[PDB]
C-alpha cells in the first residue's frame, strides 16, 4: 500500500512460505452426500468408507495451518498468518504449531474472543430451523492492521 | 468381523445361542406320542408352551 517493513535480510534457504486462514485440528471443511452410509452408532465400521471413500473425499484437504506443518515436515520452512482467541485452546493450537516448527510471529492473540467458538442466533423461517452469525470467532477476525508484514515480505 | 477381528469366544457363543433358539424345538418335535398297548392312555408333550428358568444359584 504505502511501505516496506522490516530490515532486509539474506533470508535463509529454503525460502519461506505463508500460510494464511484458521488455524484448526482436523476439520475436514468438503462436505457433500455419499451414499453409502455405516451404521450411525458403531464407529468401528466407518474405517470401510475410509478405503472405499467418496469421490470428494479420497485426498480431503484441511485447514491452511495443516499445509503449514506438513510443509515443514518435508523440510521447507513456513509461517502462519491468522488469529487466535487469549485461551487456553489457543494456546494449544500455537503450541502444535510452534512444536512443528511453523513460525508463529505472524499469528495475533485476541484476549476478548474464545477460539473456535462462534456466537449464532437460532431462527424458525418457513416453518425451518436456522442460524445465523452474531459473533464471529477470532479465527475469521484478523485485520488488515493486524498484517505481518515482515513475513509477507520474506 | 467384517471391519475389527471378532471376539475370539464368537463361535462357542453363536452355537449355544442357535441350540437355546433353535436346537431345542427341532429335538422337542421329534418326541412320539406314547400310546400303551391297548391304547386306551395316551400322553403328549404340548411342546409349543416348553420354558426355559433362569438358574436358581
Amino acid at each position: 500500500v504505502d511501505y516496506d517493513d522490516g530490515i532486509d535480510f539474506p533470508y535463509d534457504d529454503p525460502p519461506l512460505v505463508c500460510c494464511f486462514g484458521a488455524v484448526q485440528k482436523e476439520f475436514v471443511p468438503v462436505v457433500r452426500v455419499h451414499d453409502n452410509p455405516m451404521h450411525p452408532d458403531i464407529y468401528s465400521q466407518w474405517k470401510m468408507l475410509q478405503w472405499d471413500p467418496p469421490e470428494f473425499g479420497r485426498a480431503p484437504g484441511g485447514p491452511p495451518s495443516n499445509v503449514a506443518i506438513s510443509h515443514v515436515r518435508l523440510g521447507g520452512r513456513a509461517a502462519f498468518m491468522g488469529k487466535v482467541g487469549g485461551d487456553d485452546y489457543g494456546e494449544e493450537l500455537v503450541l502444535m504449531m510452534n512444536k512443528e516448527r511453523v513460525q508463529t510471529r505472524g499469528v495475533k492473540f485476541d484476549e476478548g474472543a474464545s477460539t473456535a467458538c462462534t456466537r449464532v442466533k437460532i431462527k424458525f423461517e418457513d416453518g425451518k430451523m436456522k442460524a445465523e452469525t452474531v459473533k464471529e470467532p477470532p479465527e475469521d477476525s484478523l485485520l488488515a492492521s493486524e498484517l505481518n508484514l515482515a513475513v509477507l515480505k520474506e | 468381523g467384517t471391519s475389527t477381528i471378532p471376539g475370539f469366544n464368537q463361535i462357542q457363543f453363536e452355537g449355544f445361542y442357535r441350540f437355546i433358539d433353535q436346537g431345542l424345538i427341532e429335538e422337542l418335535s421329534k418326541f412320539p406320542k406314547i400310546e400303551d398297548i391297548d391304547h386306551e392312555i395316551e400322553f403328549q408333550l404340548f411342546v409349543e408352551t416348553y420354558q426355559l428358568v433362569e438358574p436358581l444359584i
